């Protein structure tokens, strides 16, 4: 009841490129996927929350065109970091929650994906 | 108050499609088939902006959703959107629209202010793009000293448009898309 | 000899192919269909067979598993156009991808398959079955790559005993192609290279 | 005179997944992009030649379904290895030539991409 996958598990790209990273969940309902960004030597931080048929709602410091979120199919959410810069290097982790509740409602995490930008 | 509604609207993502096909166009409504090959049902409440694009013409979208996009039997993913339809005229290379921000009377350097490759953008789209820059980098709606202000465009010919930051874009007031290469300055002040 | 059927058969069958799902029929009119794909691509597709002649009308959704008859071209509007031949079917899907029962022989000895794909459509066009079978044969089993292997046949048998056969020494007869079949009803596929 | 990039430079992924590799060129012609694979301890071999407007033509041992090539524009060839298994891990390199040549023409290589399948 809710496993969440990610793809790739690590990618190394050149400056200025755009990198597409994936969050998968087989079963079943899932009304929100969240995306999180951990910098090296730093904390895991919410970047955005994507409600199921809406555009994602971005946290402070995150811009939609720099970290584009596409919740294309109901089980697949993609994040793409565009115009990649070394400072975007980090672990990117998604996570799902199961409706409805709020608040006092469990979050299932992906395994995470390492981006390194040269 | 309504400032949280403003935040979720402007701090959120947007839809951008290139080269979609019009199948229906009336008063303040268009049914557009995108290249994915989703359906977009887009309203145009402003009498001063009803795209003249006819069935089969190509259009670009830079729109926000009015509610939950719908379902799938065939994986077809119907969107319910508002404004933001333009022609497919492209610019030779992407340009950065000149935008300067001030809070509170002090310069606030830009970050992830993107470039555009299109000749025209809807005024609603420039709004939600300017404000998104503002909500994401400059504290708009996120702090109590940062709830209002303005943004203001100035065209090469002296024309100015100004939008009050403390109120939502008045979509029923909206005029036709402008050539963004004709924009001289954009200024934004959260004060 | 010089003017060789082969290197022609090898470049057709060793080549990739176009697969689109949930394309939409723009038109069907003079033995050809005009079709919109879901990557902002368009397809003009011919059907030269009196026995396989799609009845899909404007607006209906189709699946494409097809081959290119000549170079595709860009336009403006600004879209890619393809020129293909047959392999337009309904969009009815199988709940789970299935492997079609192919057995190959090379030199009278069972030849293990590799990268033989699974299918999730109920229907495939016989031409489609054909370029899939031959691609398996050209890429894994040496068909058309040494004089050794330039002929042979493939034979598909349904559950009800009706059969489809094609000689690998020849090109697929598009002009006399029969209608698509329910691939879940295929009993065996046998290929032999001689 | 035709700098061809590849994207990404390295990617680590999980079994059964599919993995997209890009081949970019700035200017401006290019009729043919070539895809190559190198397994550990082995030669850099040709797996497909792609003439623009046609489907790629595949060498012995390489099937269209396991290595999908999309060459819409002369800027971008993409190779996608589907159903990734550990034995697909290797180095993937594209190259690009223009007019006229054939055959003793000049072939410009991408910087290659490292695929690891876990």
């Amino acid at each position: 009841g809710a496993v969440v996958s990610q793809h790739p598990s690590m990618v190394i790209v050149k400056s200025g490129t755009s990198v597409k990273i994936e969050c998968r969940s087989l079963d079943t309902n899932i009304h929100t996927m969240f995306w999180y960004r951990q910098f090296p030597k730093q904390s895991l931080m919410l970047m955005a929350t994507s409600h199921q048929g809406f555009n994602a709602i971005y946290e402070q410091g995150v811009v939609k065109d720099k970290f584009l979120i596409n919740h294309a199919s109901p089980t697949l959410s993609t994040l793409t970091v565009t115009s990649a810069h070394p400072e975007d290097s980090g672990f990117y982790v998604c996570s799902a929650l199961a409706g409805s509740g709020s608040s006092t409602d469990t979050q299932y995490f992906g395994p995470g994906t390492q981006l390194t930008v040269l | 108050d309504n400032i949280k509604d403003l935040l979720d609207w402007y701090s959120s993502g947007s839809d951008t499609f290139t080269n979609s096909e019009v199948l229906d166009n009336s008063l303040g409504s268009m049914r557009i088939k995108n290249t994915d090959g989703s359906i977009s049902l887009i309203i145009f409440p402003s009498p001063y902006y009803s795209p003249a694009f006819t069935k089969g013409e190509k259009v670009d979208l830079n729109t926000k959703r009015t509610k939950k996009s719908q379902h799938t039997s065939e994986g077809t993913y119907i969107h319910f959107q508002i404004s933001g339809v333009t022609n497919t005229e492209k610019l030779p290379t992407p340009i950065e629209l000149p935008l300067k921000v001030k809070v509170h009377g002090k310069d606030s350097p830009l970050k992830y202010w993107p470039k555009f490759d299109k000749k025209q953008l809807a005024i609603s789209t420039l709004d939600f793009e300017i404000r998104h820059q503002l909500t994401q980098i400059h504290g708009l709606y996120r702090s109590s000293d940062k709830t209002g202000g303005y943004w203001k465009i100035t065209m090469n010919d002296g024309s100015t448009y100004q939008s009050d930051l403390s109120k939502k874009f008045e979509y029923n007031t909206e005029k036709p898309p402008i050539n963004i290469d004709e924009i001289k300055t954009i200024e934004a002040e959260i004060n």
